């Protein structure tokens, strides 16, 4: 089989800028390399062909280039919209295979996320089991420390975070953190806290209810 | 369609199959006549699904 | 054992940009330094600057 | 407009069998190649197997051969994968592509792909939760609300506000798994202060391998 | 890099 290697596995660069990839197969291929994009919920859609032609539609700051085994895929100009995986892929034997992509980020200017935070619904209480919710909205960058608090007590374990992918209007992020516990463990403490931790924020935000609070 | 007489010994064999559940047997029978061109492959993996089953 | 080697690429204009690569320590770094390689083609000679034991580079481009 | 859909994906048990189509339009398979490729967290994309529908010469990945067949039904536009035989890591999107179309070699359209779980885990069904909007979930006279989708199992769900009429300041989070082996995800949205109590919110969740449709409207909680 | 069904993208880190 033929191996195809990707670098780098991540690339962080400004709008605007001119960004490169890179993808080297493990034998000749000739040029029958193509370069596939996968944007966020999305297929992969054929950007490149044959390693430097472009397919019908795709933008013309898009451009492939080979040297022997060595392949490259540039954007002249870097857009909101080239957030996005890269692959290659090799047709020349069979199986045909993909390298292991390359993610493309967007750098922006640093933004501090707006903290919210749920109590359990009442709805849920009925049941046996109390979600609390703390949301981080639109920040940048994605490196963010959140601790929840029970009646001050620092809580491990018991809690999960889930982070989108950079928002296509303005390149941010948002997070959820939820924190699990039995409807009775809930009922038995008062106050409910996320500490956020940010570098947009001059020093960490705490954001709580007390349970029963309207 | 129609079958020379090394499918169809492929087919007497899967039917046969005694550790096989219903649907296991059908989706493997679907792949001979799926892709004729695959049946001792087929066949093979049929074996060795009947075989763990034991 | 699986590292990550994180490069800050710094180009003549004084714009950056960030990159990571993995895999063993020898193999992350092959890779970091044949990237450094390519992009030199186009943005000019380049110097790297190793610290954190190799697992982090700072990589300049002449222009 | 050439167009592929597939069909079929769904939980299966280890050892299980399912079958996946492919449903094409806007062009003739016969004039093309039919590809299955599938992507995984385990190994990425990953080539299944591929038909020339005109003569059915057949190639197949060697980790599936024997236990995957590929096919097609050129009277149907369809191409088909037999999938038996499967095992865990057999988990994946499986996407039908075609190659040689308009005389472009590489994968030029690709389905939106239909996602196959072999797991032994049985069918749940979500509770979706509301986050209603309160004083704790606004500043800057906009306001936060959403629904939480808990405890479903397999994948997928879908969420959509106001029957997609509401999509701006959407965000609706990856799906986790929880210890439990379920699933679990929220989504929230954020809206004008002064539109709470005027304006409809309703978050539409759907999880077809459950047949579990709830149309859930969140408001602020009554004190 | 590895990918989720959820996003259908790469999640590094
Ligand atoms: O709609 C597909 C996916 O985003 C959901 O199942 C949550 O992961």
């Amino acid at each position: 089989d033929i191996q195809m290697t990707q670098s780098p596995i991540l690339l962080s660069a400004s709008v605007g800028d001119r960004v490169t990839i890179t993808c080297r197969a493990s034998q000749d291929v000739n040029t029958a390399v193509a370069w596939y994009q996968q944007r966020t919920n999305g297929s992969p859609r054929l950007l490149i062909y044959s390693a430097s032609f472009l397919y019908s539609g795709v933008p013309s700051r898009f451009s492939g280039s080979r040297s022997g085994t060595d392949f490259t895929l540039t954007i002249s100009s870097l857009q909101p919209e080239d957030e996005a995986d890269y692959y290659c892929q090799q047709h020349y034997t069979t199986p045909p295979t993909f390298g292991a992509g390359t993610k493309v980020e967007i750098k922006r200017t640093v933004a501090a996320p707006s903290v919210f935070i749920f109590p359990p619904s009442d709805e849920q209480l009925k049941s046996g089991t109390a979600s609390v919710v703390c949301l981080l909205n639109n920040f940048y960058p994605r490196e963010a420390k959140v601790q929840w608090k029970v009646d001050n007590a620092l809580q491990s374990g018991n809690s999960q975070e889930s982070v989108t992918e950079q928002d296509s209007k303005d390149s941010t992020y948002s997070l959820s953190s939820t924190l699990t516990l039995s409807k009775a463990d809930y009922e038995k403490h008062k106050v409910y806290a996320c500490e956020v931790t940010h570098q947009g924020l001059s020093s960490p935000v705490t954001k709580s209810f007390n349970r029963g609070e309207c | 369609g129609s079958y020379n007489k090394d499918q169809q010994s492929a087919f007497y064999e899967i039917l046969n199959m005694p550790n096989l559940n219903e649907a296991q047997r059908n989706g493997f029978i679907q792949s001979l006549k799926d892709d004729p061109s695959q049946s001792t492959n087929v066949l093979g993996e049929a074996k060795k699904l009947n075989e763990s089953q034991a | 054992s699986e590292v990550t080697i994180k490069v800050n690429l710094i180009f003549a204009d004084g714009k950056i940009q960030t990159a990571e690569f993995k895999g063993t320590f020898e193999e992350a770094t092959a890779e970091a330094y044949r990237y450094a390689a390519l992009l030199a083609k186009v943005n000019g000679e380049y110097t790297a600057d190793l610290e954190d034991g190799g697992n982090h580079m700072n990589i300049k481009f002449a222009g | 407009e050439v167009q592929l859909v597939e069909s079929g994906g769904g939980l299966v048990q280890p050892g299980g069998s399912l079958r996946l189509s492919c449903a094409a339009s806007g062009f003739n398979i016969k004039d093309t190649y039919i590809h299955w490729v599938r992507q995984s967290p385990g190994k990425g994309l990953e080539w299944v197997a591929r038909i020339y529908p005109t003569n059915g010469y057949t190639r197949y990945a060697d980790s599936v051969k024997g236990r995957f067949t590929i096919s097609a039904d050129t009277s149907k536009n369809t191409a088909y994968l037999q999938m038996n035989s499967l095992r865990a890591e057999d988990t994946a999107i499986y996407y039908c592509s075609r190659w040689g179309g308009d005389g472009f070699y590489a994968m030029d359209y690709w389905g939106q792909g239909t996602l196959v779980t072999v797991s032994s885990a049985s069918t749940k069904g979500p509770s979706v939760f509301p986050l209603a909007p309160s004083s704790k979930s606004t500043s800057g006279g906009t306001a936060a609300l959403g629904c939480l989708v808990k405890d479903y199992f397999p994948e997928p769900v879908t969420v959509s506000w106001n029957s997609g009429a509401l999509t701006s300041g959407v965000h609706t989070f990856p799906a986790v798994l929880q210890s439990s082996g379920l699933y679990s995800l929220s989504s929230v949205v954020t809206v004008p202060s002064s539109s709470l109590g005027t304006q409809t919110y309703i978050c539409n969740v759907n999880h077809k391998p459950s047949n579990t449709k709830v149309d859930k409207k969140v408001e602020p909680k009554s004190c | 890099c590895q990918f989720d069904f959820s996003t259908r993208r790469l999640r590094c880190g």
